[PDB]
């Protein structure tokens, strides 16, 4: 930071100086003096240094060891009092050399005279309320004080109010009011309340908070500026954008949420395709958003949950306002000399170039703690001046002097030079941090940072409400018909309904998944809820899919029952009017397409959620998802079973000769691993049986890599371009590189789909699959990953024993009714496939028999043959109509068996622990 | 007008420009209706506005065809499949066929099979292009010089060259999985032998190098130690001397790649390093024979005993 102002020198007493490069004086100013942390050893060498600068009078060279005499540089220190978080306290020796000035907050009472005298200044452009100057400040100034009382740092770690704020709070009302229409006093006090709103209320955490804001502004308002004439001044209820209109007014919402809609479409088509939906909350923080970039030093903090939208809703916002979006391309092996070289092209394409950047910084785009410094040296000030030193400052000076040669005007010196360098980083280069969990290490080190705190606004997405959810469902269930449910409106209670009042088997459809969410997270995700819904929506999706599958294979399947029931008729033999009879399944038809629903709506939920849960906790959640459709008027298959209603009788014997286990369990997730491929697959599992079996199921096309492996960048990008399987064997290292791979985002063309990785733009064959594979399931995923990637469990849990035990018991208590079990379903499956295959057999041979006569006996035969598969189909139901009550009565003992074993087993495996 | 638009029906397709077909449509859109009635009447306007109204009518497909991964093979597929005729051989491997022949085609009509047969286009050249970038980075490639005491020419910077070959070995063999592979199996599976022989060769001679440097520090430069040993020096003159011509004869050739072209390159690698191999074996014989002579030597090493 000094090698810009001084200038090294040498002589022979004077062995080299550090002085001034100018005339005047050299005051450093080192802010957060007390902030630099400790070594193990509890010394912090900065401070040490700072302490040779003041008392030694100079310091060492590190690489020639000489001694450097500073010449009249003057050491200015700011520091928060060290009670504060964060700061660490200094030794003594070093503050012993300098003079302690304690600077206390204006009185709460000169604020008001020091930001009156700032709505004095704006108030020239709209004289017709000259008196309202002094009214606005006071009710500013109590704002902040109440804001500074309501909300402590007990609640937030991030809740850290100061007069800033208040100027902030001025430049926001002066900057609509410059740039808006003629006002009125409801407007400029609906002004001050949007700008108030997005000053104070943007870092709020919970609808209670919000609200308590909401209150304390009508207070104000009605204390200090008591107007007769307003609405309401909720954040959704008023809306300030200059995207509608040239000026900056209160637009109408229909109007917002229709240009927002029909730019997003064009967004999606011509920018990268993500399918989206747009609902009240994404217009709100468009809105903010867009307020962040318009303005000078605007950067923002979006502190959300994954999969809300943040990334894509700034990177929409950017071009909304032609801003050019550049995100670092950094992966595991990346050091600090990539981001320093991304750095510097971002901020010459600002400067030399007015590029007019947006910075989009993820969380796991920084990998260690230099990242984060050069984050808040690039904010702090408008430059960084490690990038640009020694000789890489010499050519930096030279492109400025011809590039500000360009623009007409003539500037010599390098100060002047670097000055409008800053300036152009400062209003070209805007940084947008987007953090999903706050509570991590990492995000609270970049929130309690001082640069990033107070130069960025703190946007608090959080997690998607009800009202949100049932807005993006509405959207997302419109598109699949259900017009044969025959829905009947239910009686519920108003707490339970999220969407507009129940009148359609659509609403039931939101509420029940809006519902069953909220139950999913109560039960797995304890305390705050810093994850969004991508469950939610991964489910919709499913749900969209599944039962737009299934209707189609109803439909198939009612199509050759009528055509079989026309050729009957047709046909006019002796026996053929008992078949009349034996279809009678256009009756069943009418019972079956009523469940399709409720089964699609089990089978998708159990497709997204379970994925990654134990034996156990998917029973139980299924009952509660069972009790939330009988909650609801929503009829489902009560006797249904995820493997007899999803995977096939041939992919199941597939998946059993490739080699997978015979488990409930472990089929369950294989089909969740193949059926659900609109998502990548994560298996995890300590031992590596899956790895084979996937391999197995594609032969020769499996490609096992690895994320640790040197190579493995270039073999993904050959797998990747001629269509081959790939397994990579390890999950829980992840480099983001994957990162345009594991959520769709491709860059289409003519014929030709391409996917960004690194730096490489590579096409897709189309025959390329995807496995991440993890060996640990203590390991932890980085939450990119895990919000987006299908997590299917494929461990041996202890509650597995809960269930092998019954199947033993039962094997050794009850031979013939463990006999009858299998063979039951086993019977029923083959008989569904078997009746089928006679009854085209038969339709065929109708077919064959058109006019003749000696070919009648074999159609004979085989009528005479269906009644007896007829007979132990009507057999077999009206058996099991009795085993099953007995079967799940015969259930509960050996469950309490069970609770003992699993008990037991657990003590077991603590010994073994020990 | 008639004159002009007849000439640009007329230019080769593998000269057509599309940006100046814009225009030119432009313009012949303009120039149609400024034709007196005398030509509106005869069929010549008409035919004229209809051949322009075709161009206009398709101009994704102009852009499509124009591009790069278009080859003779999918535009005789194409001329056969929808134009139901063949073209000369000529007119077809160079694409100097007429604009006439692309309004033949239909477009209009014929492209859901175009959109068809230009997927397969695009693919066949994601594996072309391969090949060519591996053909084109293997035709460019050559070693690093530098020149020790002696009057050898020694190899550096092994890995740039060592990662490359092994990375296109690997890119070669992971071509095979893709379905379009058969029509570029020909020359794959060529280029992949000459690759799996450069890379036996540099294997070889890497070692070669290192060991022949570890030896040089040891024979050929102390008399003494020669005089200890005189066969094994008497073999390492030969050797050096051996590997002084194959390596003048590699680096005259100005390819890495090319050397394996040299008569009796590998197998001289393989001969050489067995050489120095038992050379070297002979120096820790001799080691241990004096070592075990007075056995404090064992409190010194090799370079210091040497
Ligand atoms: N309004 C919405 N409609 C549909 N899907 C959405 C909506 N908002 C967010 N999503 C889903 O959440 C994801 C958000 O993407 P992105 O913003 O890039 O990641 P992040 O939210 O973690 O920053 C998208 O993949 C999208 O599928």
């Amino acid at each position: 930071a000094l090698h810009r102002h001084t200038n090294y020198v040498t002589t022979s007493k004077g062995l080299t100086l550090l002085p001034k490069s100018d005339i005047k004086n050299l005051v450093l100013f080192c802010d957060e003096i007390n902030l630099p942390k400790l070594d193990k050893y509890g010394s912090q060498n900065v401070v040490l240094f700072l302490r040779q600068l003041m008392e030694k009078q100079g310091f060492w060279k590190t690489p020639e060891n000489k001694w450097v005499t500073i010449e009249r540089i003057h050491i200015v220190g700011a520091c928060n009092p060290p009670t504060d978080p964060g700061r660490i306290p200094m030794s003594e020796r070093f503050t012993r050399h300098a003079a302690i000035l304690y600077l206390g907050y204006p009185s709460g009472k000169s604020l008001s005279q020091i930001y009156e005298i700032y709505y004095k200044a704006i108030f020239k452009l709209v004289p017709e309320f000259r008196s309202y100057t002094e009214p606005f400040a006071r009710a500013s100034v109590h704002l902040y004080n109440e804001c500074k009382a309501r909300y402590s740092t007990g609640l937030q770690s991030h809740y850290l109010f100061s007069p800033r704020e208040l100027t902030r709070l001025v430049r926001g009302v002066y900057t609509a009011i410059n740039t808006g229409p003629r006002q009125t006093l409801r407007s400029l006090i609906r002004l001050w309340a949007y700008e108030a709103w997005r000053i104070f209320a943007d870092r709020l955490v919970g609808v209670k908070e919000k609200n308590s804001f909401e209150q304390l502004l009508y207070e104000t308002v009605d204390k200090y500026l008591p107007n007769q004439d307003l609405g309401n001044i909720s954040s959704t209820s008023l809306l300030f954008s200059g995207l509608l209109s040239l000026d900056f007014k209160e637009v109408n919402k229909t109007d917002l949420v229709n240009f927002i809609e029909e730019r997003f479409k064009t967004f999606c088509d011509e920018e990268l395709e993500v399918p989206m939906v747009i609902h009240e909350s994404m217009v709100d923080h468009i809105l903010r958003i867009d307020r962040a970039l318009k303005q000078v030093q605007g950067h923002m903090m979006l502190i959300g949950a994954s999969r809300t939208g943040k990334t894509i809703l700034t990177r929409f916002v950017a071009w909304l306002n032609g801003l050019k979006i550049v995100q670092p391309k950094i992966h595991r092996h990346s050091n600090l000399s990539d981001f320093d070289m991304i750095l510097k092209k971002a901020i010459s394409d600002c400067s030399l170039k007015e590029s007019r950047t947006c910075l989009i910084i993820d969380e796991s785009n920084i990998l260690e703690t230099a990242f984060l410094e050069r984050m808040n040296t690039l904010l702090a000030n408008a430059d960084i001046p490690d990038l640009f030193q020694g000789e890489e400052y010499d050519k930096l000076l030279n492109n400025l002097r011809n590039k500000t040669r360009s623009l007409g005007l003539l500037l010599d010196t390098e100060q002047e030079l670097y000055d409008w360098f800053v300036g152009e980083i400062a209003k070209n280069l805007h940084v947008v941090f987007t953090i999903c969990d706050p509570t991590n290490n990492k995000s609270s080190a970049m929130i309690s940072s001082p640069a990033l705190f107070n130069r960025c606004i703190i946007n608090w997405m959080g997690d998607w409400d009800t009202k949100t959810m049932s807005q993006v469902a509405n959207n997302m269930v419109d598109v699949i018909p259900m017009e044969f449910t025959d829905f009947i409106v239910p009686e519920v209670n108003k707490e339970l309904v999220f969407t507009e009042p129940i009148q359609t088997i659509r609403d039931a459809v939101v509420n029940i998944l809006i519902h069953f969410d909220r139950n999913f997270y109560q039960k797995m995700k304890v305390g705050v809820n810093p994850r969004s819904p991508g469950y939610f929506i991964d489910g919709l999706r499913a749900l969209v899919k599944l039962v737009t599958a299934k209707y189609q294979d109803l439909q198939e399947n009612q199509r050759f029952v009528n055509v079989g029931l026309e050729k009957l008729n047709e046909s006019v033999k002796s026996l053929t009017f008992e078949k009349e009879r034996w279809l009678n399944t256009t009756k069943q038809f009418s019972k079956t397409s009523q469940e399709l629903i409720g089964n699609c709506i089990i089978s998708s939920i159990y497709e997204t959620y379970f994925g990654h849960l134990n034996e156990r906790e998917r029973a139980d959640m299924l009952v509660i998802l069972k009790r939330l459709l009988g909650k609801f008027a929503v009829k489902y298959d009560v006797n249904y079973r995820f493997i007899d209603y999803l995977v096939t009788l041939d992919e199941k014997m597939k998946w059993l000769e490739c080699g997978l286990d015979k488990n409930d369990y472990f089929l369950e997730n294989m089909s969740i691993v193949m059926n659900s491929q609109d998502a990548v697959p994560f298996l995890l599992d300590p031992s590596s049986h899956m790895i084979t079996v996937i391999s197995n199921y594609y032969g020769n096309k499996t490609v096992l890599l690895s994320f640790l492996e040197e190579g493995f960048v270039k073999r993904l990008e050959n797998a990747i371009r001629f269509g081959s399987v790939v397994i990579i064997q390890d999950g829980e290292f992840f480099d983001p590189i994957i990162s345009r791979l594991i959520s769709r985002e491709f860059n289409h063309a003519g014929n030709r789909v391409t996917v960004e990785i690194g730096d490489h733009e590579v096409d897709v064959s189309g025959d390329f699959k995807l496995f991440i594979h993890s060996c640990d399931p203590s390991g932890d995923i980085p939450i990119f990953l895990r919000s987006r990637v299908r997590l299917v469990h494929f461990v041996t849990n202890k509650e597995s024993i809960e269930t092998r035990i019954f199947d033993i018991t039962l094997t050794e208590e009850n031979a013939e009714m463990q006999r009858k079990r299998e063979d039951l379903i086993k019977l029923n499956t083959e008989y569904k496939l078997k009746l089928k295959n006679l009854e085209k057999r038969l339709l065929e041979e109708l077919n064959n028999s058109q006019g003749n006569m000696l070919e009648n006996d074999e159609l004979m035969v085989t009528l005479n043959n269906l009644k007896k598969e007829a007979m132990n189909i009507e057999k077999k139901l009206s058996e099991s109509e009795e085993f099953f009550p007995q079967f799940d009565n015969l259930v509960e003992e050996y469950s309490i068996i069970g609770k003992h074993s699993v008990k037991i087993f657990s003590m077991l495996e603590k010994f073994g622990q020990f | 007008l008639w004159e002009d638009v007849q000439r640009t029906f007329e230019t080769p397709w593998c000269r057509v420009d599309v940006l100046l077909l814009q225009s030119d449509l432009a313009n012949f859109l303009r120039r149609a209706d400024e034709l007196p009635r005398a030509v509106k009447q005869f069929e010549m306007y008409k035919s004229l506005f209809s051949q322009v109204n075709m161009l206009t009518s398709v101009n994704k497909i102009l852009v499509e065809l124009k591009d790069g991964a278009l080859k003779p093979r999918h535009w005789n597929m194409i001329f056969r499949d929808i134009g139901k005729r063949q073209i000369q051989k000529n007119l077809l491997d160079k694409l100097e066929f007429s604009l006439k022949d692309v309004m033949v085609l239909n477009l209009t009509l014929n492209e859901i099979l175009l959109t068809k047969i230009i997927e397969r286009a695009q693919k066949e050249f994601v594996i072309e292009k391969s090949l060519n970038r591996i053909k084109k980075f293997w035709k460019e490639a050559q070693y690093e010089v530098i020149e020790h005491s002696s009057g050898l020419k020694l190899v550096r910077e092994w890995d740039v060259l060592e990662q490359a070959c092994k990375e296109d070995l690997e890119e070669l063999v992971s071509m095979k999985a893709s379905n379009y592979y058969k029509i570029f199996e020909q020359d794959c599976l060529d280029l992949e032998s000459k690759l799996t022989k450069l890379s036996e060769i540099q294997v070889n001679w890497v070692e070669v190098q290192f060991y022949w440097l570890d030896l040089y520090g040891i024979l050929g430069e102390n008399l003494d130690i020669q005089n200890f040993l005189p066969l094994e020096t008497s073999k390492f003159k030969s050797l050096t001397s051996e590997y002084k011509m194959i390596t003048t004869r590699a680096f005259q050739l100005d390819t890495t790649i090319e050397v394996i072209h040299i008569p009796n390159f590998d197998t001289t690698l393989k001969l050489t390093i067995d050489s120095l191999k038992m050379i070297k074996s002979s120096l820790s014989t001799f080691l241990e024979r004096q070592r075990r002579q007075f056995p404090r030597f064992y409190f010194l090493g090799n370079d210091d005993l040497l």
